[PDB]
C-alpha cells in the first residue's frame, strides 16, 4: 500500500 | 497558539438567478481544529450541509469547505455561520456575488 | 512533469471523550484519493476518487490496518508527549503529520517530506538531505536522538524511494485522464464601484487545476501592490480551485490595469482588461 508501514515513536 | 479561521463564502459557479449551483463556505488558517460552522439562507440553517475531511497547509493550520445546492435569486440572503475559540461570539459572513 | 504523493494525518486528544480522534487523508497533486477518520461509523479507509475506487480488497484491508496503525502511534506519541512536556492528560492536544513524495520527470525521487507539528507548532522534520532532523525544541531534541538510534531515516527513505514512488506511478496511470490533465482557469474582470470617485476592478478565474496559479495586476504595465486584495485559492467544490484579485482604481483609469494570469493549463499567459 501507499500507507507508511515504518512507524516513528516520538 | 491559536489562529483565527479566515472565511470565504462563494459559489461553484459565477451565478444566475434562477440556476441551479453550489453554496461554499472555505474556512482556513485555524487552530485548534474543533470548529462549528453552518451555512444559512434567511438566516435558517440550510437543510443538507456537509463537509470535507479535516486536512493542513504547510504552516499546519487546518481547512475545511463546508458546502451544499442553492440556486441564487434577489430576495433570499445566504452565510456562511463560524464558532470557534479564537472567535467571542458567531461569526457571520454573508454570501456576495461580487466575491 | 512531477507530480506527488502526500499523506495528512491529524490527531486530537479529547480528555473525558475516549480515545483520539484520528484522521487521514491522502493526496495525489491537489486531487484527494482516500480518507480515514476514527470516528466514522464503520472505520475504514475508503475511496474518495474514481481512479482508486476500483482497488480489490488487498488495498481497502491494507491501508485500514496501516491507518489504524497510524492512529496508534499517533496516541502513543500524545502520551510520549504529555511526558516530554509536562502535561495534564485533562487538556487537549494535536498532533499533525504529513509525508510523502515527488517523482520527478525522469521517474526518480525528486523530494521526499516527513514532518509534524506539535499543538500546532513544528514538532520535527526531515531535513533536505534526506538523513537529517531538525528539531524544533527541546522536546524533539529527544526523538531526534531516537531516530537516529533506530536508523528512522534510511528506513523512511527506503519507503520514499520504494512503495511511495511505485504506487504514485500506479495511481499517476490508474487515473491519468484526471491526473495527468491540466484545466486552465475560465477568467474575466468585474468592476464594482466603491464611491463616485474609486471602482474596484477584480479579476476572477475559476474552474482551473491544479490549484497552483499566479494572479496579478498592473497599471501601464507596471506591477501594482498597492491597493489590491488577492483572496486564498480556494475549492470549488468539484476538483477545481478559484481565485481572485482585486485592485482599488481611480474612476476614470480602469483602461490602464491590466490582469495577468499564469497556469500550467493555459498555452499563453493571460492578459485581461475590464470589458464593459
Amino acid at each position: 500500500g501507499s500507507h507508511l508501514e515504518v512507524q516513528g515513536y516520538w | 497558539i491559536q489562529r483565527t479561521p479566515k472565511i470565504q463564502v462563494y459559489s461553484r459557479h459565477p451565478p444566475e438567478n434562477g440556476k441551479p449551483n453550489f453554496l461554499n463556505c472555505y474556512v482556513s488558517g485555524f487552530h485548534p481544529s474543533d470548529i462549528e460552522v453552518d451555512l444559512l439562507k434567511n438566516g435558517e440553517k440550510m437543510g443538507k450541509v456537509e463537509h470535507s475531511d479535516l486536512s493542513f497547509s504547510k504552516d499546519w493550520s487546518f481547512y475545511l469547505l463546508y458546502y451544499t445546492e442553492f440556486t441564487p435569486n434577489e430576495k433570499d440572503e445566504y452565510a456562511c455561520r463560524v464558532n470557534h475559540v479564537t472567535l467571542s461570539g458567531p461569526r457571520t459572513v454573508k454570501w456576495d456575488r461580487d466575491m | 512533469g512531477s507530480h506527488s504523493m502526500k499523506y495528512f494525518y491529524t490527531s486530537v486528544s479529547r480528555p473525558g471523550r475516549g480515545e483520539p480522534r484520528f484522521i487521514s487523508v491522502g493526496y495525489v497533486d491537489d486531487t484527494q484519493f482516500v480518507r480515514f477518520d476514527s470516528d466514522a461509523e464503520s472505520p475504514r479507509e475508503e475511496p474518495r476518487a474514481p481512479w482508486v475506487e476500483q482497488e480489490g480488497p488487498e488495498y481497502w484491508e491494507e491501508a485500514t490496518r496501516r491507518a489504524k496503525e497510524a492512529a496508534q502511534t499517533h496516541r502513543e506519541n500524545l502520551r510520549t508527549a504529555l511526558r516530554y512536556y509536562n502535561q495534564s492528560e485533562a487538556g487537549s492536544h494535536t498532533i499533525q503529520k504529513m509525508y510523502g513524495c515527488d517523482l520527478g520527470p525522469d521517474g526518480r525521487l525528486l523530494r521526499g517530506y516527513h514532518q509534524s507539528a506539535y499543538d500546532g507548532k513544528d514538532y520535527i522534520a526531515l531535513n533536505g538531505d534526506l538523513r537529517s532532523w531538525t528539531a524544533a525544541d527541546m522536546a524533539a531534541q529527544n526523538t531526534q536522538r531516537k531516530w537516529e538510534g533506530n536508523r528512522y531515516a534510511e528506513r523512511f527513505r527506503a519507503y520514499l524511494e520504494g512503495e511511495c514512488l511505485e504506487w504514485l506511478r500506479r495511481y499517476l496511470e490508474n487515473g491519468k485522464e484526471t491526473l495527468q490533465r491540466a484545466d486552465p482557469p475560465k477568467t474575466h474582470v468585474t468592476h464594482h464601484p466603491v464611491s463616485d470617485h474609486e471602482a474596484t476592478l477584480r479579476c476572477w478565474a475559476l474552474g482551473f487545476y491544479p490549484a497552483e496559479i499566479t494572479l496579478t495586476w498592473q497599471r501601464d504595465g507596471e506591477e501594482q501592490t498597492q491597493d489590491t486584495e488577492f483572496v486564498e485559492t480556494r475549492p470549488g467544490g468539484d476538483g477545481t480551485f478559484q481565485k481572485w484579485g482585486a485592485v482599488v482604481v481611480p474612476s476614470g483609469e480602469e483602461q490602464r490595469y491590466t490582469c495577468h494570469v499564469q497556469h500550467e493549463g493555459l498555452p499563453e499567459p493571460l492578459t485581461l482588461r475590464w470589458e464593459p
